């Protein structure tokens, strides 16, 4: 089968921007009919993929002249000469030159800005839930950019790599940073088996990673 | 005007079947080529399958035995019969027209989600994320809420009714284990709480569900 590849999964511009998005098929995706059909779909955010570019280089009737597909062999590129705000959501490439038909993984395009440091906050049990028998630490990430980011936990010392969910909020469309939230679900024994709850966020900004706990007896 | 609205999305245990249906308008099946194409939760696009306007119809090897495509021409209404309907065949599905060999996928439905899953209705545990006394010395503070475990999605969750918008962020839910959990924070000044009052506002609307929780500081 032929495996389309997008690079990269996520495109930082700036508004005026003049950008090219990358899509690679595992071979050639030319159809016995000589016709290369690579499409281009962008996706708005809340909206169904609409299309962009058709056989490659055909720019669908309706679509803005800034938008142009072109590329040849394995290598085909999308390119928007002065990126608008509306351009913003994600990108997808797609050939139906030879069955099974492939998607890109797609392109995300995202709104760059500066650098920013997460706000880390980390959460113990509620008595609420404690009472039911459970025990939930959360921690916040809060407002950082760029958006690649690691959480590290630490129970009394020692990194908790198990019973982790995270959860990553879109870039906000205020500040243009992002969020991402870390649980830590436990059971009421468990929990009251350690003291000390670390949570550690490395960010680009701190290599040292920010790091925030509490102790189940003080603070 | 072309129009296309899918319908029959809906809730189905695994192994189950379902029926969906592409009611479509300013155009002839006999003319144009149909395709059924998925979007997962992790916003995979998936091609599903296709029926020509000639009648041919392709799926891909994971699809193919499955799932069914078919159309009522004179209705003009595509069909999907999924079987065999497993957690990965959760997503949103759309039927698309395209035009013979020119463009696959030109015209988009805006779509029907099917969901596979075992879960059974079940409301959310709404909890209240209280900071540590080493978080709360500086001019912001920020509470949380956690609503875990329910079923189905999704839940709509607010702070002091809406009253409170800015400095939120209200994260994606994930499946904990068949069940759905969210987690939502809030920035505010220092003297803003507890000062004032910070309440966290959950509902889900399948279990009748109205809750609310009252961030209140912690320490005996
Ligand atoms: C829209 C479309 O028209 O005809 C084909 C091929 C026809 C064939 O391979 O027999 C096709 C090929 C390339 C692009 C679009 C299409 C097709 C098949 C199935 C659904 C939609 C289409």
């Amino acid at each position: 089968d032929v495996l389309m590849t997008q690079t990269p999964l996520s495109l930082p511009v700036s508004l005026g921007d003049q950008v090219s998005i990358f899509c690679t098929s595992s071979q050639t995706i030319v159809h016995t009919n000589g016709n290369t059909y690579l499409e281009w779909y962008l996706q708005k955010p809340g909206q169904s993929p609409k299309l962009l570019i058709y056989k490659v280089s055909n720019r669908f009737s309706g679509v803005p002249d800034r938008f142009s597909g072109s590329g040849s062999g394995t290598d085909f590129t999308l390119k928007i000469s002065r990126v608008e705000t509306e351009d913003l959501g994600i990108y997808y490439c797609f050939q139906g030159s030879h069955f099974p038909l492939a998607f890109g993984a797609g392109t995300k395009l995202e709104l760059k800005r500066a650098d920013a440091a997460p706000t880390v906050s980390i959460f113990p049990p509620s008595s609420e839930q404690l009472t039911s028998g459970g025990a939930s630490v959360v921690c916040f990430l809060n407002n950082f950019y760029p958006k690649d980011i690691n959480v590290k936990w630490k129970i009394d010392g020692s990194e908790r790599q198990n019973g982790v969910l995270n959860s990553w909020t879109d870039q906000d469309s205020k500040d243009s940073t992002y969020s991402m939230s870390s649980t830590l679900t436990l059971t009421k024994d468990e929990y009251e088996r350690h003291n000390s709850y670390t949570c550690e966020a490395t960010h680009k900004t701190s290599t040292s990673p920010i790091v925030k706990s509490f102790n189940r007896n003080e603070c | 005007e072309v129009k296309l609205v899918e319908s029959g999305g809906g809730l189905v245990k695994p192994g189950g079947s379902l029926k969906l249906s592409c009611a479509a308008s300013g155009f002839s099946f006999r003319n144009y080529g149909m395709s059924w194409v998925r979007q997962t939760p992790e916003k995979r696009l998936e091609w599903v399958a296709s029926i020509s306007y000639g009648g041919l119809i392709y799926y891909p090897d994971s699809i193919k035995g499955r799932f069914t495509i078919s159309r009522d021409i004179a209705q003009n209404i595509l069909y999907l019969q999924m079987s065999s309907l497993r957690s990965e065949d959760t997503a949103m599905y759309h039927c698309i027209r395209g035009d013979s060999f020119l463009v696959w996928f030109t015209f988009w439905g805006q779509g029907t989600l099917v969901t596979v899953s075992a879960a059974k209705t079940t409301a959310p545990s709404v909890y209240p994320l209280a900071p540590v006394c080493g978080d709360t010395t500086g001019s912001s503070v920020t509470l949380g809420c956690l609503v875990k475990g329910y079923f189905p999605e999704p839940v709509t969750l607010t702070w002091n009714s809406g009253s409170l918008s800015s400095g939120v962020h209200t994260f994606p839910a994930v499946l904990q284990s068949d069940l759905y959990t969210l987690s939502s924070s809030v920035t505010v000044t220092s003297s803003t709480w507890p000062s004032q009052s910070i309440t966290c506002n959950v509902a889900h609307p399948a279990s009748s569900t109205q809750v609310d929780k009252k961030i209140e500081p912690r320490g005996p």
